RNA sequence: GGGAGAAGGCACGCUGAUAUGUAGGUGAGGUCCCUCGCGGAUGGAGCUGAAAUCAGUCGAAGAUACCAGCUGGCUGCAACU
RNA sequence: GUACACACCGCCCGUCACACCAUGGGAGUGGGUUGCAAAAGAAGUAGGUAGCUUAACCUUCGGGAGGGCGCUUACCACUUUGUGAUUCAUGACUGGGGUGAAGUCGUAACAAGGUAACCGUAGGGGAACCUGCGGUUGGAUC
RNA sequence: CAGAAGAAGCACCGGCUAACUCCGUGCCAGCAGCCGCGGUAAUACGGAGGGUGCAAGCGUUAAUCGGAAUUACUGGGCGUAAAGCGCACGCAGGCGGUUUGUUAAGUCAGAUGUGAAAUCCCCGGGCUCAACCUGGGAACUGCAUCUGAUACUGGCAAGCUUGAGUCUCGUAGAGGGGGGUAGAAUUCCAGGUGUAGCGGUGAAAUGCGUAGAGAUCUGGAGGAAUACCGGUGGCGAAGGCGGCCCCCUGGACGAAGACUGACGCUCAGGUGCGAAAGCGUGGGGAGCAAACAGGAUUAGAUACCCUGGUAGUCCACGCCGUAAACGAUGUCGACUUGGAGGUUGUGCCCUUGAGGCGUGGCUUCCGGAGCUAACGCGUUAAGUCGACCGCCUGGGGAGUACGGCCGCA
RNA sequence: GCUAGUAGGUGGGGUAACGGCUCACCUAGGCGACGAUCCCUAGCUGGUCUGAGAGGAUGACCAGCCACACUGGAACUGAGACACGGUCCAGACUCCUACGGGAGGCAGCAGUGGGGAAUAUUGCACAAUGGGCGCAAGCCUGAUGCAGCCAUGCCGCGUGUAU
């Protein structure tokens, strides 16, 4: 059955980039969104909206740049068979700082640059490079 | 496997004999000679090489090659051994220490003399 | 199911206390009820009475006499009574 | 199609015979360790106390209290007995296995390998194997 | 003070691996970590000359980690290389759609205490240098307590409907269990006609036949299996299920709704089902046919071929628990270009039929991206991901021995 | 699968102290697939070797902790011991004996025999640091400071320089 939404996101993500789609289209959820967020404040997707009130759903319009999706590896880290938290200190770096990790941490879900700004560890969602 | 499985039941490391348990993890043994003989290689080989059943302080009864030209090895000899395989020869898993107790040093030895327990020529 | 009482071993008499005789058994008078009898309930006097534990004590020996399995190992034959 | 490549005058299977090696069973038998059920009871400590003997205290000067020795009981080491368990060594004989070497018997497999091969099972046969029943294609030709 | 005066060896040189020639030997003597070298022109054996590497050491042996991502947490695999349990149900365990509130256990931040010294590391200091000694720091990645953060995970409370399930109507189906029945055919029995062969093979022979076979007609007995339909057709968890009829009964699918409200996924151990052969007891026995017998073939022929033929195949109940039980591909869920078919539902439209436009379930072949050692797989994935389980770790010994459990064997 | 002082409770006793530590009675419990019980191996740590790391291997020297002192058992004294160079009993060995009976314990330093492939001198001094006793002086100290032997390791230097 279906375990883990944050996985499926990004796989459909990673698929739609794959078969070249315009947008990709899911089940909401808020941690989705916040992840949704982050993505497009740091460029990897270009726009996100919820539509709907008792089943929203989200859609996410992928990008490309020269004829290349701009997500080139999406990856989830922490997974529901095997949590994984991190502490301020020891923050993953992507792509030698050229990628970004998404981190939840108390002050809510943000990159793994802003957390260590913040001075904030937390679990380490996915990466994307 | 899954990391719930290895919970389980953690990786487990092969463990590994030794070549040469006759020599109890030791550099070497000593051992008295009890046959001194010599015998055929496997093929593609021919020859006669040098061998000696000999019985160690540990009570090990094994075989041990005889290596150089000419040695002066026969029964009660009391010998060093030490690890090393004979590859044409089955079951030889050891070498006899030249120079060393009863075995003498090979005959007019010039190089590699440390090898046979031939000492430095006075010239 | 057996083999098995396998094998092997420990205790055992007497006296006192626990308990002027115990657990248990039996059960009168009295009291209550009754559809009043060879009745029911309660009640326990009297009678009878193991077994155990603790302490002591005599002898060479306490299942003291009579009475009352010897045991184990390998194998042939016939299933068995 | 192929398991052939000094290339089918290829490759290759098993019994049998020979040599060596390790290992299972084996009338059993010898050691090591250990369980259980008992026996045993040095010294020590503790409890009890007939008997013997006492520097300090108390005496009404006789003794008293208290102590010690001895004796006794409890616990327990050595040791002993019976019966199991486990482990090591060893044993006439026996089972298959590996290695070597190639002697004897065949030719099972690889090509449609000359009866397609193989799997489970069952029966039979010096040996590779053969036969029945179901199954697979990891079968050539059609 | 004196005088170069007292002070250099060890391994290696075909490739890995830095370093090459001559002579001796001739599968001998010998070398060897591996690949291998030695057979009369050996850079591989032994000596010599030359050279290479280390140097008061150099080699060898033993032993640990490394290289080994070759137990893979970091960091591997399972269609065919070793590897998916034969198939399921299911306890424990692992995992858990979506919203709000609360809690603060996990998680995160800070502080405090502790984490001995030495050792490791950094900056310095002292022995002429170095080894060595030494000052300060860093580190000791941990534990405990206190105070905070609340996104995520967990607990608690309340919900929601999209996962999962219930009801209503209908549909297809060799799904299962029980009983009955029909026709064809084989064998056997009896009778009629009829006469010299039949049967079998590559050719034969065994066998059957003048005691009348074989052939043909009629009647009867009995067992087993269901031609055609029939189909890379259907049903079933797998194993498997095929004439027709009745009875009992399981699952799947579709259309509109209504209802419950995460009730879910996976599953060690456990339990159940599980082809054929085989086993036990009682029946049955036509055809077939292990074993067995005879005839052939052959060098032989314990076979292949022929003539016979017993267990068994059949029925009831019980056991066994294995198969190339295979898609050699575990279950569940999500996502990702296409084409042509099969089968089974259902909606709409028209000129009303081998009609057109859709929309579900299951299924066959091809092929795109991607994947793969390749072969190939390819929306029914071997692609892209998540949850859980089973399994592999060179070949042989060996799925064997011993021990346990199970079994009548 | 294991456990009958076994698990817990009450009361008495006992210890410096809590406690089945022990005893009497009552309850029938306690441990275990988060591996009890049994079997094999093993002193533990700071650390050490290796590794890019994660890990893997390891625990000699130095320091912390534990355990042992010929073997088995026991207590006495004492602040502290169930006591390496104390006591008692038993045992095996060695030794003395007048045959009745007695003596001993290098796993302290050095050394001997033995085993082994293999590991050193029966040295000097309490001058320094530390310890015991003593008011102190001082005495004692194989701790310790040094010396001897060994290329065992690490580090430095020389075995000549120029022509
Ligand atoms: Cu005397
Ligand atoms: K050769
Ligand atoms: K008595
Ligand atoms: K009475
Ligand atoms: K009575
Ligand atoms: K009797
Ligand atoms: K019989
Ligand atoms: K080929
Ligand atoms: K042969
Ligand atoms: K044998
Ligand atoms: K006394
Ligand atoms: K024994
Ligand atoms: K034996
Ligand atoms: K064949
Ligand atoms: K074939
Ligand atoms: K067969
Ligand atoms: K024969
Ligand atoms: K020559
Ligand atoms: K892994
Ligand atoms: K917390
Ligand atoms: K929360
Ligand atoms: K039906
Ligand atoms: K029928
Ligand atoms: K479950
Ligand atoms: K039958
Ligand atoms: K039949
Ligand atoms: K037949
Ligand atoms: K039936
Ligand atoms: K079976
Ligand atoms: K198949
Ligand atoms: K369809
Ligand atoms: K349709
Ligand atoms: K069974
Ligand atoms: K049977
Ligand atoms: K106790
Ligand atoms: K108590
Ligand atoms: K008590
Ligand atoms: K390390
Ligand atoms: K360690
Ligand atoms: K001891
Ligand atoms: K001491
Ligand atoms: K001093
Ligand atoms: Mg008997
Ligand atoms: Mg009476
Ligand atoms: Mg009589
Ligand atoms: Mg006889
Ligand atoms: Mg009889
Ligand atoms: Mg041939
Ligand atoms: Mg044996
Ligand atoms: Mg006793
Ligand atoms: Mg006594
Ligand atoms: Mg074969
Ligand atoms: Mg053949
Ligand atoms: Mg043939
Ligand atoms: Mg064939
Ligand atoms: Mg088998
Ligand atoms: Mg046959
Ligand atoms: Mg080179
Ligand atoms: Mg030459
Ligand atoms: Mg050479
Ligand atoms: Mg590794
Ligand atoms: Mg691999
Ligand atoms: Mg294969
Ligand atoms: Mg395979
Ligand atoms: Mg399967
Ligand atoms: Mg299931
Ligand atoms: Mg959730
Ligand atoms: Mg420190
Ligand atoms: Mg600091
Ligand atoms: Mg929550
Ligand atoms: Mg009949
Ligand atoms: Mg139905
Ligand atoms: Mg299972
Ligand atoms: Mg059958
Ligand atoms: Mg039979
Ligand atoms: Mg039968
Ligand atoms: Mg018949
Ligand atoms: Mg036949
Ligand atoms: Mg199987
Ligand atoms: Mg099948
Ligand atoms: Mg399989
Ligand atoms: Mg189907
Ligand atoms: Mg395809
Ligand atoms: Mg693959
Ligand atoms: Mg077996
Ligand atoms: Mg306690
Ligand atoms: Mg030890
Ligand atoms: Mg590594
Ligand atoms: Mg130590
Ligand atoms: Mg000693
Ligand atoms: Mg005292
Ligand atoms: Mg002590
Ligand atoms: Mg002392
Ligand atoms: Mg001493
Ligand atoms: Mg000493
Ligand atoms: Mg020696």
């Amino acid at each position: 059955s279906m375990q883990d939404p944050i996985a499926d996101m990004l796989t459909r993500i990673r698929n739609g980039q794959a078969a070249n789609k315009a947008a990709v289209t899911m089940p909401s959820s808020k941690l989705k969104v916040a992840i949704a967020n982050v993505l497009k404040e740091e460029g990897f997707i270009e726009d996100f909206k919820v539509e709907g009130d008792t089943k929203p759903e989200l859609e996410l319009t992928l990008k490309y740049f020269q004829g290349k999706a701009v997500v080139e590896s999406i990856q989830r880290v922490s997974r529901p068979g095997l949590r994984i938290y991190k502490r301020k200190d020891e923050l993953p770096k992507v792509m030698a700082g050229l990628g970004i990790a998404v981190v939840s941490t108390s002050k809510g879900v943000m990159t793994d640059r802003a957390a260590r700004q913040a001075g904030l560890g937390g679990e380490i969602i996915c990466y994307v490079a | 496997a899954t990391v719930n499985q290895l919970v389980r039941k953690p990786r487990a490391r092969k463990v590994a004999k030794s070549n040469v348990p006759a020599l109890e993890a030791c550099p070497q043994k000593r051992g008295v000679c009890t046959r001194v003989y010599t015998t055929t290689p496997k093929k593609p080989n021919s020859a006669l090489r040098k061998v000696c059943r000999v019985r160690l302080t540990n009570g090990f009864e094994v075989t041990s090659y005889i290596g150089g030209e000419g040695h002066n090895l026969q029964e009660h000899s009391v010998i060093l051994i030490r690890g090393g395989r004979v590859k044409d020869l089955p079951g030889v898993r050891y070498h006899t220490v030249r120079g060393a107790l009863d075995c003498s040093g090979v005959k007019d030895r010039k190089q590699a003399r440390s090898k046979y327990g031939v000492k430095r020529p006075k010239a």
